[PDB]
């Protein structure tokens, strides 16, 4: 089968260098055109950069051209990409991707077979863990309909992290919301979950949130409120 | 610095045309022309711009010899060809020998 | 086919070249696109229209009424008629089929030919400036702009011109 | 350059039935266009090449048709696995390759109505210097719908970021949250909070202040 | 019918100027020439291969 | 001949090449052999036997008694049936030994194509790796074991996999 | 042509060379001439002359007095006669006019096929020694006197013999 993975992607400040990579496998790899595709959070796709088997070829996007160049190690069946200069419009998803064959340009896609992707991060942040701060219970709701508790995960950096509750045990009813980027550069998500108000009082509730990178790792309490 | 690519390839279409070669039956080809004509207009017309003498229930010898079944049959100067009708029978209605029968069918023919 | 080229050295066509049978594609930094060589497919559009007309404009007839009429006794001349009737569609059929097998394989011969000789033109002009990575394709050794493009494909490219461009980056890739 | 416009980007359907998505070309492509599959935390997916051709492994019901400026994608028959974001691409005249906006083919379902929730800035976030409300909308469809924060009687064209999940795959509904992020200065300088919603099933005017 | 023709066939005329026709043998004027042939098709454009395997 | 391969730059035939029309003939540490090229060999076979099929089928008759009987007061048409029976065979005596003569030419003109295609393939594939010493053979540049004969042969040959070795040797030995 | 050599990548004949239909024009030193290759003219002129002489020979025909006279009663057998000598024309016309349409397109191929082998082999013989400055041309990296003429035109070009004196000419010009 074929098979691209990528890697390489990561954190750096505006300005700074990354240099992504993409091994190749299941194809004669020195025969193939080879193309890097990137997409924003929440965005489209955009094509990046073209090299051709021979590497005498290579083609950028208008708002990459002079900051980055492709290249190729045809002998160890890798793609790479080499970014300078880079600005916060440059975080996306690097994808990596097979096109046709040398002289059969056009007769299938460029982009015919692409990789998982790398996530590429610009922000002048640093690495930072979460404050978990509760969503109390409203003390108002109704004796037999159901109420809603949660977990504020708030200023960490860089995505992502991961929520549960009960260590696991409660699944039904979650829902994790996707991150925002807050204007001071930080990220902040909440994690909800409904139950039977009745059960408030016989049964506690912890969520558990896990930042990897910044090897967090805090179980908070979710109480109904007093007075 | 180094470049860019040309090609060099040639014409393809939609077409499902087949042409046979002496190599291969049924090569499907961008453009063909037909040479055999299949197609009739189901009508008899007229030949040098001119009508054919039509008999009807008629033969060549009755209209000629002037059977009563044909004395309804117009006088036209002129024909470029005769019709016959494969049920065309009245001809001869007393019996006998028309002699040198098909040599006249030919000489009235235009 | 007899000359390798069409379903030979060059593997399929073209959908996307809707100007002419035999052609060009091209890619630099301004973009891509499919051009037809006109002069070269001009000459083909002559040669098979004056193959077509050939083959239909030398049958050249008579006014001729092919039907005879025969009595009960005039059997051997009414077999005679139909020996000749058949004879004729016999030559006529066998003849008109082998002509079409013969010309078509002929005209498929033709079109590879004029799809060979084109290559062969381009590869002489460019010489050392590009390289032959198959299927019928170039890749230059010098960055090829539009204008460079027009005069390959108009038989006028300047070889000199390019010449050292082409000669310093091949030899530091082949280094 | 050549742009590819892919309108409408949202098309809602049920599971089961016929959906045609489009993509015109600013010039005409012939029929060097391919369409792709995306879907969330996946990487894209090759279904349709030439316009028409079909790739390894695609279904038959996806199909593709068109040249020139204009272009179809039409599934016969959705199943689940269907529901996704669909681009396009041109590859007659690049650099630059050009793909297209895409697409959201969604699960259309029961107008549900929202459940909201507002929460109080917890006293241990009162600890640090910052405090946040959450207004929690629970599993509603449709997705258009407005949420405001009125705090006294305040409008607040600043504020509240809002964050969407994805359609839950059991019923099909989306949960939205406004998060009021305000500091210890101005938070306690007021004291009656109340959010805002605007949705359909609770068509009629709202369900909080 | 009230038609013109250069060529009569007793099942209706034909307009044609190509070489061979198979509707009857038995014409009068100016024909083409009878043949047992069911398809005589002349190519004149390049085989046609608009696309090519998955490689 | 038309092609310039058979009888021409590979003088010619071997009669230790028993399994086909065309092919290949290597030699290396392992030893040597002939091999023919199976997908060439069949694409003529195919080609042949259709165009032998051809020739024949298309002669389709139908039931004819060609003999004619008159008495002596039929002369002249006697004498206009043997005129019609010596018509028919000027007419076939000559299309058929023209027919011959023209299929001979282009089925030997067919051959030489296809030997010269075969010959215009593998050195596209060679390219630096290999010297072109005539006759239709090619020497290379670096050590070709019985594997790397067998990627020629299938068209799977490794141009880069040996395209370093052959070129220091290439240098070395022009220098 | 259908092999690109005559009005194709050789633009012109030449007038001044009245000894042979192929050849050679040289210049150096000692000055300039053409000179037919005697080899591939006799080859042409044999094969050429056999064409002519089947196409003539193959029509073998017997004593044969194609006129009938029939009385006013006889006008259908006067037709039938008509019928056989006007379908023995079609016949004739259509074929002749056709064979010569076809031979001489096959005729003139063969004579651009020749031209294009003639270079062909010149070029496989010169190799490094020369460079193609088109228009069927070489122009050598070391002088070639009368007698290194004589050895081209007969096939006995001794490479190896100039190699080294070319290469150190061709690698100086190209730095
Ligand atoms: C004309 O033909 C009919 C039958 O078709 C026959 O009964 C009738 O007697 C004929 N009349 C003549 C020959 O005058
Ligand atoms: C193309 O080549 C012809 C050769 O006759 C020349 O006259 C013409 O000027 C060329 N085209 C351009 C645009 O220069
Ligand atoms: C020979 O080439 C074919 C090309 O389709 C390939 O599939 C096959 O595996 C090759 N043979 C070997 C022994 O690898
Ligand atoms: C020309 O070549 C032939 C090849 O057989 C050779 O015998 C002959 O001696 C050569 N001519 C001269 C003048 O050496």
């Amino acid at each position: 089968e074929v098979q691209l993975v990528e890697s390489g992607g990561g954190l750096v400040q505006p300005g700074g260098s990354l240099r992504l990579s993409c091994a190749a496998s299941g194809f004669t790899f020195n025969t193939y055109n080879m193309n890097w595709v990137r997409q924003a959070p929440g965005k489209g796709l955009e094509w990046v950069s073209y090299i051709s088997s021979s590497s005498l070829s290579r083609y950028y996007a208008d708002s990459v051209k002079g900051r980055f160049t492709i290249s190729r190690d045809n002998a160890k069946n890798s793609l790479f990409l080499q970014m300078n200069s880079l600005r916060a419009e440059d975080t996306a998803v690097y994808y990596c991707a097979r096109g046709a064959q040398a002289g059969y340009s056009s007769f299938f896609p460029p982009t015919t077979f692409w990789g998982q992707g790398t996530l590429v991060t610009v922000s002048s942040a640093s690495t930072k863990g979460p404050s978990v701060f509760p969503l109390a219970p409203s003390s108002k709701s109704t004796s037999g309909g159901t109420a809603a508790l949660g977990c504020l995960v708030k200023d960490y950096f860089p995505e992502p992290v991961t929520v549960s509750w009960n260590s696991g045990a409660l699944t039904s009813g979650v829902h994790t919301f996707p991150a925002v980027l807050q204007s001071s550069g930080l990220y902040s998500l909440s994690s909800v979950v409904t139950v039977p108000s009745s059960s408030l009082g016989t049964q506690t509730y912890i969520c558990n949130v896990n930042h990897k990178p910044s090897n967090t790792k805090v179980d908070k309490k979710v109480e109904p409120k007093s007075c | 610095d180094p470049g860019d690519t040309l090609c060099i390839g040639y014409h393809a279409n939609n077409s499902t045309d087949t042409v046979d070669t002496v190599l291969e039956k049924n090569v499907t080809v961008t453009h063909s022309v037909n040479l055999l004509e299949d197609k009739h207009n189901g009508k008899l017309c007229k030949l040098r711009g001119v009508a054919p003498l039509h008999l009807g229930k008629c033969n060549i010898a009755g209209w000629i010899l002037g059977n009563p079944e044909c004395e309804s049959l117009s006088t036209a100067s002129s024909w470029s060809y005769i019709v016959e009708t494969p049920s065309s029978d009245n001809g001869t209605c007393y019996p006998g020998d028309f002699i040198d029968y098909e040599e006249l069918r030919e000489q009235l023919s235009s | 086919g007899l000359f390798g080229a069409i379903a030979g050295f060059i593997e399929g066509g073209w959908t996307g070249m809707v100007d002419g049978w035999y052609g060009y594609h091209h890619q630099n930094e301004q973009g891509s696109g499919y051009a037809a060589d006109l002069k070269s497919t001009q000459n083909a559009i002559d040669g098979i229209t004056n193959k077509v007309n050939s083959v239909i404009e030398k049958m050249n007839t008579q006014f001729t009424a092919v039907g005879k009429e025969f009595n009960h006794l005039e059997k051997r001349i009414e077999n005679l008629n139909k020996k000749v009737d058949d004879g004729f569609l016999d030559i006529w059929t066998y003849n008109a089929e082998l002509l079409v097998l013969l010309e078509n394989e002929r005209t498929l011969d033709y079109h590879d030919s004029n799809v060979k000789n084109l290559y062969e033109k381009v590869r002489s002009q460019l010489k050392n400036n590009a390289k032959e990575i198959g299927n019928g394709c170039f890749e230059f050794y010098h960055k090829c702009d539009n204008t460079c493009m027009e005069s390959v494909k108009n038989g006028t490219y300047d070889y000199p011109k390019y010449s050292e461009e082409a000669k310093l980056n091949r030899e530091e890739i082949d280094s | 350059e050549i742009v590819m416009t892919q309108s409408p980007a949202t098309l809602s359907v049920s599971p089961g039935e016929g959906v045609t998505l489009s993509c015109r070309a600013s010039q005409s492509v012939s029929s060097n266009l391919a369409w792709y599959q995306q879907k969330p935390g996946q990487a894209p997916r090759l279904l349709i090449y030439g316009a028409s051709t079909r790739a390894t492994g695609i279904p038959a019901r996806f199909s593709g048709s068109g040249s020139g400026t204009e272009f179809t994608l039409t599934i016969s028959s959705l199943q689940s696995e269907d529901f996704a974001v669909y681009y396009c691409q041109q590859y007659y005249n690049w650099p630059p390759l050009t793909f297209g906006g895409g697409t959201k083919v969604e699960i259309k379902r029961t107008v549900a109505a929202p459940s909201v929730f507002i929460f109080p800035p917890s006293d241990e976030q009162l600890k640090s210097g910052t405090a946040s409300v959450v207004c929690l909308l629970n599993n509603f469809y449709p997705r258009e719908a407005k949420v405001q924060w009125k705090v006294d009687n305040a409008l607040q064209s600043g504020n509240s970021q809002e964050s969407v999940t994805e359609q839950d795959s059991k019923d099909s509904t989306y949960s939205l949250s406004s998060t009021l992020t305000l500091s210890k200065a101005d938070y306690e300088k007021k004291k009656v909070y109340a959010c805002e919603v605007t949705h359909q099933g609770s068509s009629p005017v709202t369900k909080s202040f | 019918h009230d038609c013109n023709t250069t060529c009569q066939t007793p099942k209706g005329a034909i307009n044609t100027s190509l070489p061979f026709q198979n509707i009857h043998p038995i014409t009068i004027g100016k024909c083409p020439k009878y043949v047992k042939s069911t398809k005589l098709r002349l190519a004149t454009g390049l085989r046609n291969i608009p696309s090519i395997q998955s490689i």
